[PDB]
Parts: structure tokens; sequence; C-alpha cells
RNA sequence: CAAGGAUAGCACCGGUGAUUGGAGUUAAGUCGUAACAAGGUACCCCUACGAGAACGUGGGGGUGGAUCA
RNA sequence: UAUUAAUCUAGAGUGUGGUAGGGAGUUUUGGAAUUUCAUGUGGAGCGGUGAAAUGCGUAGAUAUAUGAAGGAACACCAGUGGCGAAGGCGAAAACUUAGGCCAUUACUGACGCUUAGGCUUGAAAGUGUGGGGAGCAAAUAGGAUUAGAUACCCUAGUAGUCCACACCGUAAACGAUAGAUACUAGCUGUCGGGGCGAUCCCCUCGGUAGUGAAGUUAACACAUUAAGUAUCUCGCCUGG
């Protein structure tokens, strides 16, 4: 199904050879392929793993066989030419829908609103709103309804009265 | 805290999103909770396992550098 | 999720079914055979054992009920594919 | 007018209507329902004429086929509730019977003894006169 | 065909013994008080190893525990 | 009450959409730790409890740095949190699988409860096998208080341990509470969804700690997150 990896190339190299031998190893999939020629620049490890100071960022967005995506995570990681391998798929948590993209302009909102910019609104990041309408569109309901009116008698002052005129 | 809750995705993934993770991540390289991170608690187990795949990622340390 | 909308809705016991004895039970069989062959694969799976005698217990006794439920809605599967 | 989450199918309605009266002594609750069941309307209907009840409606959702029945447990306007206490004499395990020749008071007679016996439900005491026995459901007072 | 009956491997029930372990039973014998104190070791259960023993002890499980918000 | 033909769908799920989670069988790597070995240094100590000693070191020990490596498991991630047949679940990733949760105006026509019998797993300790043993480790050896220190204190130290096959079957496996059905005030909040709605506040349903009235009770106290009320079955206890 769909397939996002994240590469970690071995140590500090060259863009375009790191590249290709990425290529090279996403060949290693049966059919997940599809790839959309990209990759996230020059990005260094900020830790030496024994020796190896940076490494270069890679991103390979495509879809296939989901069976056919553990030999990747076998010959990217056992082969010097990729470190991690990482996938994005739904057995990590997933959130993913392809109709809550309509919640964007929420993302401008709070990208204004993540931090009041203006000197007039300083308000804190965690703080209500209330346009509050309380829409539900889930309810589970029933329309009971009376057909058959017996028995004239109901319970609506149900609240004691006692203790008339005391001396 | 997150813009992820804020905009509304339901999940999060390592799109190299370092720096919000600079605000859930203490300058140790060390997760914080849900406390400092500010996530509900879905976003929480989402950056949870970005900053773990981010350690193994080799994106955030482990303790070494 | 093996299987949600192939057998439920290829085949019809009455004039409309979404949710039946047969197209329960036909459904909860194909899960069988695809459990059975992933403990097979892979035989240290437990939770999958009880979730299958769950279901052919629960499908023995659908059966059990339409017997005498329906004068006959079941005589489309009543056998196991295990041999 | 049901209360809240309908009632699905019990064990048998004389029980889910015990707990029902039971939880409306118990946490200030007037008006019940219960799932559809003639006995359940001839017992109310029965109970509404000895004056112990109130208004007893039968309710229908979108569809009639489906059927349930609200009634007010009767209180007066100083919250006193009608019905005291409860108790099944047949239960579904057990559906004891009782010839007209066991017929007795309901512990000291002051008590309402109700039998299914032929067709619908009789008082214990009613069905001492038609000589009739049965198989005696409930006693309530 | 009969009551009754033997030669050789088994089979069923009852009783019993050299000696021996545990249970109940001696104001008061005798190793320390392990444990009850957080019995100074918070405790206990399973399980594993040994000291004459309480018991410890290796791992896991539990609150039937203490200052304490 | 078992029910016939049809049944009614309000349940069991199930057509479908959204759907969160450390759920899990399976398979991968990464972090490094650890101690060593090639490498050199260097001068004088290490071990430790209440105090020391047992026990180690110039023939170079402490400590040292990279190279290389064995078994081994993954600081944090860890919550008015969720997923959980129990036992539990967190370096990640994914195959697969399971359970859901919310909503479906829906279908077989209630098609389900417990469980004789049968089936299944089962924390952990440990066992034969083959391999590995990095690390600690009982039993303890030695040593410290000691009237005894056998328990508690320190070092040396193997069974053990560890990987898989086969055997493990118990735990204070608990919720000191087996379940399933149906019903029953609330609240601070919060979690998953349906969500109008920067997030929100605000809710709908299920969940997550408490709460207190009815109710419950020998009292503890529980209380719509009952030890509350009724229906059905398996397990148990009749004083020690």
């Amino acid at each position: 199904m769909q397939y996002n990896i994240i590469l970690l190339v071995d140590g500090s190299l060259s863009l375009e050879q790191a590249n290709q031998v990425n290529e090279k190893q996403q060949q290693t999939l049966t059919n997940v392929e599809g790839l959309q020629t990209e990759y996230l620049g020059l990005k260094e490890l900020a830790y030496p793993i024994k020796k190896q100071l940076s490494a270069h960022y890679y991103r390979w967005k495509f879809s296939g066989d989901n069976q056919s995506t553990k030999d990747f995570k076998r010959t990217a990681n056992i082969n010097k030419q990729v470190l991690r391998e990482l996938i994005i798929n739904l057995e990590r948590e997933y959130g993913y829908l392809a109709s809550i993209n309509p919640k964007k302009q929420q993302l401008a909102l709070q990208k204004r609103a993540k931090y009041d910019e203006i000197i007039a609104r300083e308000n804190n990041p965690e703080n209500p709103d209330v346009p509050v309408t309380s829409g539900l569109a889930s309810t589970q309901p029933r329309l009971s309804r009376t057909e058959k009116a017996q028995k004239p008698k109901e319970e609506l002052w149900d609240v004691v009265q006692k203790m008339g005129n005391f001396d | 805290y997150c813009r992820f809750c804020a905009i509304g995705q339901l999940r999060i993934d390592l799109i190299d999103d370092l720096e919000a993770l600079k605000r859930f991540l203490s300058p140790y390289a060390k997760i914080n909770p849900r406390r400092i991170t500010g996530n509900c608690q879905m976003h929480q187990r989402h950056v949870a396992k970005a900053l773990k795949r981010a350690r193994y990622l080799a994106l955030v340390p482990f303790v070494k550098d | 999720q093996i299987d949600k909308n192939g057998i439920i809705k290829s085949a019809q016991l009455h004039d409309k079914d979404v949710g039946s004895i047969q197209v329960q039970v036909s459904l909860l069989t194909s899960q069988i055979k695809q459990l059975t062959d992933h403990l097979l694969a892979n035989k240290k799976d437990f939770i999958s054992k009880r979730g299958l005698y769950a279901k052919v217990s629960k499908r023995k006794r659908l059966l059990k009920y339409l017997k005498h439920n329906d004068l006959e809605a079941y005589r489309n599967l009543v056998k196991t594919l295990n041999l | 007018i049901t209360t809240t989450k309908p009632i699905k199918a019990h064990f048998d309605p004389v029980a889910d209507l015990l707990t029902k009266i039971n939880n409306a002594r118990k946490a200030k609750l007037m008006t019940v329902t219960t799932i559809a069941s003639k006995l359940k309307i001839a017992i109310l209907e029965i109970l509404v004429k000895e004056g112990y009840l109130a208004n007893f409606q039968v309710l229908e959702n979108k569809s009639k086929t489906k059927r349930i029945v609200t009634f007010n447990l009767k209180y007066t306007q100083r919250r006193i509730p009608s019905i005291n206490g409860v108790k099944q004499i047949s239960k579904p395990g057990l559906r004891i019977y009782r010839p007209f020749e066991k017929l007795p008071l309901v512990l000291n007679g002051l008590g309402i003894a109700i039998i299914s016996t032929s067709d619908g439900v009789m008082t214990d005491k009613v069905a001492r006169l038609k000589k009739i026995g049965g198989e005696i459901l409930a006693y309530v007072w």
C-alpha cells in the first residue's frame, strides 16, 4: 500500500552518488515503486555514530505490495549505503484521512495564533476562543412517542409539601 | 504544543518536524512527558513514536554526542 | 480485515441481507482459513486460536438456533474445511 | 417516552421490569420504560385498576412493528411511591405451578398476588372465586 | 447336564509388620528471636539453592505496608 | 414456557464511513553499554561497610582513546492515557493478525448467557538437548559486628543465566472481587471517535481516578467507575 520512506545514507558522501545507490536500494522492492525523484537535501547526524559526524537525507514516496517492503528493510539496513529505512504505513499509529483535508483553514488560523505576533493581542497559546455552537452529528436517537394515553395521572410536583398551620 | 492538534490530522510522521520537536525535547536529548509536550493523548503517542524513530533514525541522539 | 464486502453482498439469503446467519458464518470460515494459514506459518499465535474457537462455536450455536428458528436456512455452510 | 438507552431484550420481561421498578424506587425515578410485552401491558393495566399505578402508554419508534411500553410508577406529589416492594414466585428457570387448592392469602391477605393461569393474568383472590389455580408470577402490595 | 473339583500366568478384596514421617497432646526442657517495630530486612505469594533451624537466598508477581501531598 | 409458517428488530454481530491505541504472532536494523584484545601512555595505588578486611597492582595495575568484538537487552519516551481473553502491552520500523470506539434510519429474525465434556494460552523461577556464557549470581569460599551473625555488611565466585527445541503451569494471576443479560442521580476533568468550532470552551457515545444522595453494609466503606437491583450458569465454604 502507501509507503513513504525516510533514508539515512552512510556517513558523509556526495549527494548524487547516494541518490543513485538509494535508487538501487529501492530496486530491491519487487513492485513497490512509482517513486517521485526528490530528496531532503543535506542534513547531518547530530551525533557521531562512531566516526560518522554527518549524513544526507532523502525521501522516497511510492506504493506497492506491502509484504515486499520487509526485504527492503533487510537490504537497505544491511548494505552499507543506507543506515535507516524509516517506513510509513497504517501499522504505525495512523490518523490519516482523504476527506479531513478541509481543515487547513484551522492550519492557517493556528499558524497565525500559535503565538500572537501583535502588541494589541498577546493571548496565551492555550486559551479558549468560544464561538461555540456544539455540533454533534452523532446521537443514536430513537423517536419514541405515545399513541395510547390511558389512565390520566401524572407526577410533576413530586416535591414534598406538609406541616400546615401550627400553633 | 504541537500545531498538528491545532489543525486536525489525527496523526504525525517524521517529515523533519524537528523545530516543534525542539519544543517537546529538552536540549538534553531526552523526551519530556505529556505535560511539557502539550499533546492531548493521540498526538502525544504520535510525537512519542516520532521521537523514538528519530532516535533510531539518528535525527536525535539517545544520549551520546 | 480479510473480507468485509465479498460474501455478505454477493450472497443474498433472503430478499436483501447486510448481516445474517449464513453470510456471517461464511465470512467467519473465510477468516478461519486465513487464521489457520497464519498460525501454521507462525505457530506461537494464541489470540487467533481463542478467536477461532469463539468464532466456530458461535457459528455452531447460530446453526443450532436456526434449526428450529427457520425451516431450512442453514444448509449452505455447516461443515469445516481444514483437512 | 423512553428514559434513555432503549432497553434491549432481557432474559425475561418481568426481571427487567423489576430492575426498573427498584431503580425507580431507589434513585428518585418516576417514569420508567420496558421492552414490549403483552404480559407487561396486562400487569400494568391490572395495577392501574388496582389503584397503585399511574399512567401507562405503549410507545413506538419511527416504525410501528417494534414497540415498548412506558409507565409512571405512581408517585404522590409528596415524594412517596405507591409500590414499596415486589417479589417473584415464578422464575424463568423454575415456573412454580400452584393449583386452585394452593392459593393462600398474601402474607396476611393485605397484599396482591398475580397468576398466569389460562389467558392473561388474574389475581389469586379472584382466581380462587373461579376455582382457578395456575403458575403464580409475583407478590406485590 | 448338573452340585462339587485341579494343574500353570494373571486378576479382586480384607488384614498386617521390622522401622518410619506428620497431626494432637507435657506451668516449666532446649538454638536464635527469623516474624509481629519499616522486628530493624517493609512484608507476603510462586518458584530455585543451602545452613541445625527460624529462615535466608535468585528471579518474577502482589499491598493485605511508612514518613507523606 | 419450548415453541409452528411468518415473524417485530430494540440485541449477537454484520452492509458501510470515520476511527484511536506501548494489543499482539512475524521479520529487520540503529543507538550505544559492557568488558576485553592490537596500540601506547603512567607513576603507586585498587576493594569496601558503622569502621575494615577478604580480595587485586610495578613483570606497569587505575585510568586512557580510537580500531575490532561476544552475549545481552533497549535511560527518556510512561499520562483524571489507551490498547488489552488473563498472564500483559514502550529504541524504532514494517508483514500479518486481533480487539475495538463512534456512527449506519440495516439485515438472518432475536439466531444468545454460563459452562459437564473438549480446546487454548499462561508472569516467573528452573530442567534434558545443541550452542552461547557478555554480565551478575546463589550455595556460598574468605573476610566485619557478633554471645550466634548462620539473616542483614564487603570482595572472589560457579550452579544458575542466556538463544531455540521439548518440559515447565504455578504467582499477592488480584479488582483480596468468575462471569453474561437488563436497568438505575450527578460532578471536577480527561481520553478515542462524530464532531460546529486556531487548538478551544462545548458536547454524543464508550473509557479513564475520585466523588456523594438513594441503595448497600458486622464495620471497613462501596455508590450508576456499587460491596446497587433483578435474570441464567460454572467454582467454593459450613468453627479452627
